[PDB]
DNA sequence: TATCCGCTCACAATGCCACACGCGCTGCTCGGCCGTTATTCGCAGCCC
RNA sequence: GCGUGUGGC
């Protein structure tokens, strides 16, 4: 009862979320100085480190 | 005991004392003492009970 | 003063550390409080090739060191920024400037 | 000022054997080179 | 050259 099991699902989630917390720190950095009607949000994001 | 042993009585002292404990000095006035206290388990980004 | 303080971060990024830190100060509206990021690290010697005279313009020891007024604060924001490696100084958190001696030497560098 | 007492750090974790895989891209930063030294061919001693 | 994973005495 004080063991907890972990799937494929959780890691999974888990680094997705290790990922996320990079890219949220990019995409932060990125807007803190992205003004308005400059791009489209799809260059924001970075697909290849994910 | 665990109140006499302590060498701090008041809010701002013990504050910066764990923050000491916590950090590797660098002691601030009441600026990352108080942020970095309540980043480190108050702040859901850095804690995430589930 | 707006004294010239010196402070190290990680190499090879350095002048991402200067856009980042010029984005940070800029963001704040801090002009009042804080400077430049030593823009003045680019020699302009270069490998000029034949034919192809692309040249980066770029040699010095880095260091990238912001021109600032000793605070708490102040230290916390610079700190809290990315590539912070090492603040310099003899000191355990708050350290000193250099004299002007040295700002008239890279003054000079600067000149060449 | 001495005598232990408490907090902190280095150091150890068989021995082997077998199989498999896995070791990132891009923006600053630094040093620095001649067609007379190194490549290639003509010639002859020595073994088969 | 090592690391990781797995198995065996």
């Amino acid at each position: 009862g004080n063991r907890r099991i972990r799937s494929v699902g959780e890691m999974a989630e888990n680094q997705f979320r290790v990922g996320l917390v990079r890219v949220e720190r990019a995409v932060k950095e990125r807007l803190s100085l992205g003004d308005l009607d400059t791009l489209m949000p799809q260059d924001m994001i970075n697909a290849k480190p994910i | 005991e665990t109140l006499r042993v302590d060498p701090t009585n008041d809010r701002l002292s013990a504050l910066v004392e764990i923050y000491r404990m916590m950090r590797p000095g660098e002691p601030p006035t009441r600026e990352a003492a108080e942020s970095l206290f309540e980043n480190l388990f108050f702040s859901e980004d850095r804690y995430d009970l589930s | 003063k707006k004294r010239w303080y010196v402070v190290q971060a990680f190499s090879g990024f350095e002048g991402r550390v200067a856009t980042s830190l010029r984005e940070h100060i800029k963001l704040h509206n801090m002009e009042d409080l804080f400077g430049e990021v030593m823009v003045p690290t680019e020699e302009v010697v270069e490998i000029r090739g034949g034919q192809r005279r692309k040249s980066e313009r770029k040699f010095f020891p880095g260091y990238v060191l912001v021109q600032m007024v000793m605070n708490d604060a102040s230290w916390h924001l610079v700190r809290s920024v990315p590539r912070v490696m090492g603040f310099i100084g003899g000191t355990s958190d708050r350290p000193a400037p250099i004299s002007d001696k040295e700002v008239d030497a890279i003054m000079n560098r600067l000149q060449q």
